[PDB]
């Protein structure tokens, strides 16, 4: 399937993916309160006068991570699914060249291994409490989904691209 | 119900209330000579770490072999 | 369970429930946001300093306590505000979790600079809230507003709970379980009494967030408030005559400003009738009298919608007459703006000067000015936006002949040819 | 005598008061401020030469402060002859000082106001009705630079807190820093004692500061009127109120709730302070938060009414009488919807968790309450379901 390829890049080519955009993203949604012509929020008296979406991987520490939040209208199993294989590609990228990682992940960090590692535990611990199947039976819903994927027959330049991208893999 | 703390309590990779129930917990699968509350014990403790964990635990030089039927 | 649609409410309750359990909070920052502005408002200018100057126990301790709330509030939900937030943020501030070592900024709110944070903060937790609370509307299908605004909320039109007191047992009440003969137990959650029982909220909010302001003189925004508030006008070939005339003197003519500026601000602040002499308004409303000898004979014919303009008129003689005596008459402009002009930018001045109003276009200069200049940018584009930002009469001389090669870096000098060209004609 | 200090304030007030805003807008206050100034910096009465006297002591006291971060302050005079500026925009040398000592005197002047005409404190200095122990506590507030301290800035705003209308004021005056120092020496007492004894040891505290000890030379009318007003304004402080009638049916509540807790006082009913206001305040937040949520959600009940805490109760019960003769009126969405909305706080009142050591009047007002709640609940959900 083609649908693979984004991810096949971010685990042999990961290079290539230094600026693109990851399902693993808030995407503000701005792209209520108005805004001065010199740049300070108002819904003038302050002044007297009447996208931010980032790249690459802009999640922080895994610690702080504790509900998984969907904001593109995904179930937030299959988002969370959808993390983690990016989470293992990124792992697999890593394994692979190590400073393509660093450089798509942001705030930069020393070992990337070890980061995606925990954000996969993490991942795992938020998918059993949300679908309250037991680690084994969760790790073994992981490899019911790659068997899926598998047996079912470019490079998220874009943000909509992402988006799409992220439909078609939650379908 | 409690079978289940303690083994929310040992799943933790402990400061002088869960030691001491814990002990408890031992002192009473001990007693009862019940086979079943281990086994619940046993079976949760894996639902929540995996049988891995659980296996470890099996292992020699182990603090919470109890845990397991005789 | 399709529940978006047969559970709209416990849908988007559950989809921001870890955001809508600190919204319990907001009563707390809002308090201390309120307690700073009024000890910190009429004050142009980190969080253990700031506790430092405490010596009071008590309420050293309780600062701190709610302080530490605010801050565990904003690292629970910083990055949530980077992108999730309607007030936009530089990445720097939402970024990493603060401490009590972090600039006493933050927790000042403001709408620029690191006062920014609180109130996207407060904001955010808001907008959550009403969101929720609209739902619940779309539910009602009756808009029944309690709208409470910012300026007084407790903990009574916030939506407050608790999983582990409030909702965990909710839920664990609506597990109903179910068991057939010959086939194993099983779980049914009954979503609708989730709902309800949740829903047990009616209640609603709006933000008003307290702040100060940043500075704490722009004569333009006088003007603007006294023109919303209050209706101005031109002062005539004759009043101006007679004020030249009367006003011979630099002193007269500063008391007589003195005048107009107290008068400026009394109207800004209150306004009045625009046809009301002036020296009526100033002896009978403001009692400005004991000191209003000669002013008078001056102010006998200007009324309040003349005010402004007297101001820049008396202004500009001021300079004007510095500048019969060739004193300096903008010493408090940038001396980068004293640049002398060359010989063809002389030729330009005059050609331009000769086909304008020398009057209008000096007044107007001046003021820009004073208003303004107190370089390359230029004199063109700048002037027209000035201008036209107040609805000015633009006129057609300067702006089809205005010398673009005149750079912004010699209007004083500019302004003082023109100056001297009508101290040449009289 | 060196100067005609007067003069120079009466000289000051209209640039003073040009620099002030008011939250609210407030348009006709600076008129009445600068009218209200004129009129009282005077010596006609002990009244205005007191506000005169304690004016200029404060304003001296600011210029030392000033002064101290300066270099040679004695050499002002020669400042302003070095300064040409100044002297040709004044004439003469005697002009240019009388307008130099203007100019330090305007902006201080300006804050001074700001901090004493917050809710038109203002007004009971002139207004001729105002008790006398009202401009009584006035001056003193005014003459106690620790207590109504006023930061020194080196324009301005009025903090209107009271949501009070045009020539409307504050019936106790300063009540914002009363209640202010009120709270700072609660949670004092509360750093420094236990759960109980804090309301004793906040009354000894209070009763030691020099408010205390004034007040309590206030003895029979004035001290109740007194009282009775910090509760109006304590309340405006507190809670915004929509109409005057809940005013004072809050202020009787509050009244009544310092009336019980001062009946437990571990001392016999002498005389009713402040700090009991507050007591009672924190111990029945929540009640009275309630009553007023009721008065919001039906404001009928207002017109619907005619030692211990009972408005909460009677309040409850004539929602419960008026939805049951209202009841499926206007229509069974509207009275559902009010039904639900009054829900939560009938339900506290009909609780004993919210209600305790009430006496049997409250018990069986809550007892007919909740005998009448069901039958509407009932209702309720059979109007919402079938
Ligand atoms: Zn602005």
């Amino acid at each position: 399937n083609e649908l693979l390829e984004p991810l096949k890049n971010l685990a042999f080519s990961p290079a290539t993916m230094a600026h693109a955009f990851l399902p693993t993203m808030p995407e503000d949604l701005l792209a209520h309160w108005y805004t001065c012509p010199n740049g300070h929020p108002c819904s003038c008296i302050d002044c007297h006068a009447p996208d931010r979406t980032q790249t690459g991987h802009v999640l922080g520490n895994p610690q702080r991570r504790d509900v998984v939040t969907c904001d593109r209208g995904l179930p937030p199993v299959v988002f969370l699914l959808i993390r983690l294989l990016t989470h293992l590609a990124l792992l697999l990228g890593a394994s692979q060249s190590s400073q393509a990682l660093i450089n798509i992940i942001k705030p930069p960090v020393r070992d990337p291994k070890g980061f995606l590692q925990q954000h996969i535990l993490k991942d795992l611990e938020q998918l059993a409490k949300m679908l309250g199947h037991s680690a084994d039976e969760t790790i073994g819903v992981v490899h019911l989904v790659l068997r899926r994927l598998l047996q079912e027959q470019t490079e998220l330049s874009t943000k909509e691209m992402r988006n799409n991208w992220e439909k078609e893999i939650a379908a | 119900l409690c079978l289940d703390r303690a083994a929310d309590f040992l799943s933790e990779p402990m400061a002088k209330e869960k030691q001491c129930y814990l002990q408890q917990v031992k002192q009473f699968c001990i007693r009862v000579e019940n086979d079943w509350h281990r086994v619940y014990l046993v079976r949760k403790l894996s639902s929540q770490r995996g049988m891995e964990f659980v296996q470890g635990l099996s292992k020699p030089g182990r603090p919470h072999q109890w845990v397991f039927p005789k | 369970k399709n529940g978006k649609e047969r559970v709209p409410i416990l849908w988007h309750f559950l989809q921001k429930e870890a955001e809508l359990r600190l919204v319990k909070f907001l009563p707390e920052i809002l308090a201390l946001q309120r307690d700073l502005v009024k000890q910190f408002q009429n004050v142009q200018q980190s969080i253990r300093g700031f506790l430092s100057k405490h010596s009071s126990d008590g309420l050293r301790q309780l600062l701190h306590n709610r302080i530490t709330v605010f801050l565990s509030t904003w690292n629970k939900l910083r990055r949530s505000l980077e992108t999730n937030g309607e007030i936009n943020l530089p990445k720097d501030y939402c970024s990493t979790d603060l401490d009590l070592d972090t600039e006493f900024e933050i927790l000042l709110p403001r709408r620029r600079g690191l006062g920014l944070c609180a109130t996207a903060l407060v904001s955010y937790l808001i907008r959550l809230h009403n969101e929720i609370v609209y739902a619940v509307e779309k539910l009602s299908k009756e808009n029944n507003s309690y709208s409470v605004d910012a300026a007084e909320v407790t903990e009574l039109h916030v939506i407050s709970y608790e999983v582990e007191r409030d909702l965990t047992p909710l839920i664990l009440s609506n597990c109903q379980y179910q068991v057939e003969e010959g086939r194993e137990t099983v779980q049914e959650f009954d979503l609708e009494k989730i709902q309800r029982q949740i829903v047990s909220r009616f209640l609603q909010g709006k933000p008003r967030l307290s702040l100060k302001g940043i500075p704490t003189w722009n004569y333009e925004h006088l003007f603007m408030d006294i023109k919303n508030k209050m209706a101005q006008d031109s002062l005539p070939s004759s009043v101006i005559s007679a004020i030249s005339g009367q006003l011979q003197s630099y002193s007269d003519a500063c008391e007589v400003l003195s005048v107009v500026e107290v008068t400026l601000g009394f109207l800004s602040t209150a306004g009045g009738d625009p046809n009301m002499q002036l020296n009526v308004y100033t002896q009978d409303i403001l009692q400005m009298g004991d000191q209003t000898i000669h002013v008078l004979k001056a102010l006998n014919r200007c009324q309040l919608k003349h005010t402004i303009a007297l101001w820049q008129f008396l202004s500009a003689h001021k300079s004007e007459q510095l500048l019969r005596l060739h004193k300096e008459p903008f010493g408090e402009i940038s001396s980068r703006y004293k640049a002398d002009l060359s010989p063809e930018n002389a030729k330009l001045l005059s050609t331009f000067l000769n086909q304008t109003g020398l009057d209008a276009f000096l007044l107007e200069l001046h003021e820009m000015i004073i208003l303004k200049l107190k370089p390359q940018w230029s004199l063109r584009d700048t002037l027209v936006s000035y201008m036209q930002t107040k609805e000015s009469e633009i006129l057609p001389e300067m702006a089809s002949q205005f010398p673009e090669e005149i750079l912004l870096a010699s209007c004083v000098s500019v302004w003082k040819t023109a100056a001297v060209l009508k101290w040449n004609r009289e | 005598s060196i100067l005609d200090t007067t003069r120079l304030l009466r000289s000051c007030v209209q640039s003073a008061v040009g620099m002030l805003r008011d939250q609210n807008e407030s348009c006709t206050r600076n008129m009445r401020r600068v009218v209200l100034l004129l009129g009282l910096l005077n010596e006609d009465d002990a009244c205005h030469a007191s506000f005169l006297r304690v004016s200029k002591m404060r304003l001296s006291v600011f210029l030392k402060k000033q002064e101290e971060s300066q270099f040679h302050p004695l050499e002002w005079l020669a400042r302003e002859a070095c300064n040409q500026d100044a002297l040709q925009e004044a004439g003469t040398f005697r002009h240019t000082l009388w307008k130099r000592v203007q100019g330090a005197v305007t902006p201080l002047l300006a804050s001074m106001i700001s901090f004493i005409d917050r809710d038109g404190n203002l007004e009971l200095l002139t207004r001729p009705d105002t008790p006398p122990w009202a401009r009584d506590l006035w001056m003193f507030i005014f003459s106690d630079t620790m207590l109504l301290n006023i930061p020194l800035v080196m324009y301005i705003v009025v903090q209107n807190h009271m949501n009070l209308s045009e020539n409307a004021s504050n019936n106790v005056p300063f009540s914002w820093k009363i209640k202010d120092y009120l709270e700072e020496l609660w949670v004092q007492a509360q750093y420094i004692t236990d759960a109980e004894g804090l309301p004793k040891k906040f009354v000894d505290i209070f009763q030691q500061t020099p408010l205390g000890r004034f007040l309590a030379q206030l003895h029979g009318e004035p001290q109740q009127e007194l009282l009775q007003c910090y509760l109006k304004d304590f309340i405006l402080l507190t809670m915004r109120v929509s109409t005057e009638e809940e005013l004072k049916f809050l202020q009787m509540a509050l009244w009544s709730c310092t009336r019980k807790l001062k009946a437990a006082s571990e001392a016999p009913e002498e005389e009713v302070s402040l700090p009991w206001v507050h007591l009672a305040y924190q111990r029945f937040r929540s009640r009275l938060q309630n009553f007023s949520r009721i008065l919001t959600i039906y404001p009928q009940v207002l017109h619907s009414l005619m030692c211990e805490m009972t408005l909460d109760a009677f309040a409850a019960m004539a929602c419960t009488e008026m939805l049951t003769r209202n009841t499926l009126k206007p229509s069974p969405q509207a009275w559902l919807q009010l039904v639900k909305n009054l829900s939560m706080p009938l339900e506290l009142i009909c609780s004993d968790e919210h209600m305790q050591g009430s006496g049997s009047l409250a018990q069986a007002v809550i007892r007919e309450v909740r005998a009448q709640w069901s039958r509407i609940f009932s209702t309720a959900l059979f109007v919402e379901h079938v």
